[PDB]
């Protein structure tokens, strides 16, 4: 989840669902290597000990300009056309800069973003369609014209870049709770009965 | 009312104090004005019988 | 009741769903608390009747 | 301010003041003829 | 306008980024490890 070489962009966001496994969030906080950790629904001192039905790790790399959008509530161009999070959200948030890990002085234009949508997404949406947006009252057809453009656009990343325009990785626990039996928890020992 | 649920143990067991306390006092607001709505019917009723 | 406005509309209007239920709240709880206080009086004006 | 006869030029910039009237940006927005167009602080659909 | 009984004045040096940890109610290794502030606080915060 966290070792890995290279995240995807924000519009095309990798979910893993992990289940049937034994976790220590313990050791996940005792990190410094995360420059923003904050849940929302569970204090983390907790953590050690609830039981969850199956976990969702939603990661990508972004901007870090943008990582104040990434909270429930929000508005904003990531916030409402790419990426939404829902409000009755109980999971958290994990942002850290890869300034040396993913940033290249020629540029790393591999990283896009959707720029422009028609009406913003449902909670936990994915899009990947690349259909060009038309801007003006001018309807347009096949790929370029007048006041029509191509949704999507990249980010200038290179390390000589100021501050937040490096890139940050993000990756969010999305569990869900209370409600089934429960699969991933517990470095707890069960007593007798 | 509002909380994250109406079960105490399950707050407590989930959440540290500085934000139980917040929930917390949704809560006993909703049930105080419950036993109070009570109560009160339960005089009227008791000077008609 | 210490809600932005008395108009629910207006508050729905310009106020966003992340933060709007805390003043709909208010307005709930005030509006509840007025029926209370006026079916109380009628129960026991209807006593006396 | 946009079909008058002449401008000036770059040194001696015109400004002009345009206040207490009604404006629409739908008939500016759509004319295509202009080599661009370039909103900063506003989306070009919210100016209407 | 207001008069006090005793002041207290605690004074150290820390990392820049860790200037979020010395509210009440915050959490981390300094918070937590060694220096702890209770969330009944009464008082200012000075950084620089």
């Amino acid at each position: 989840v966290f070792n890995a070489t290279r995240f995807a962009s924000v519009y095309a966001w990798n979910r893993k669902r992990i289940s049937n496994c034994v976790a220590d969030y313990s050791v996940l906080y005792n990190s410094a290597s995360f420059s923003t950790f904050k849940c929302y629904g569970v204090s983390p001192t907790k953590l050690n000990d609830l039981c969850f039905t199956n976990v969702y790790a939603d990661s990508f790399v972004i901007r870090g300009d943008e990582v104040r959008q990434i909270a429930p509530g929000q508005t904003g161009k990531i916030a409402d056309y790419n990426y939404k999070l829902p409000d009755d959200f109980t999971g958290c948030v994990i942002a850290w800069n890869s300034n040396n890990l993913d940033s290249k002085v020629g540029g790393n234009y591999n990283y896009l973003y959707r720029l422009f949508r028609k009406s913003n997404l449902k909670p936990f949406e994915r899009d990947i369609s690349t259909e060009i947006y038309q801007a003006g009252s001018t309807p347009c057809n096949g790929v370029e014209g007048f006041n029509c453009y191509f949704p999507l656009q990249s980010y200038g990343f290179q390390p000589t870049n100021g501050v937040g325009y490096q890139p940050y990785r993000v990756v969010v626990l999305s569990f869900e709770l209370l409600h089934a039996p429960a699969t991933v928890c517990g470095p707890k020992k069960s007593t007798n009965l | 009312f509002g909380a994250i649920s109406s079960v105490l143990n399950d707050i407590l067991s989930r959440l540290d104090p500085p934000e139980a306390e917040v929930q917390i006092d949704r809560l006993i607001t909703g049930r105080l004005q419950s036993l109070q709505t009570y109560v009160t019917q339960q005089l009227i009723r008791a000077a008609e019988i």
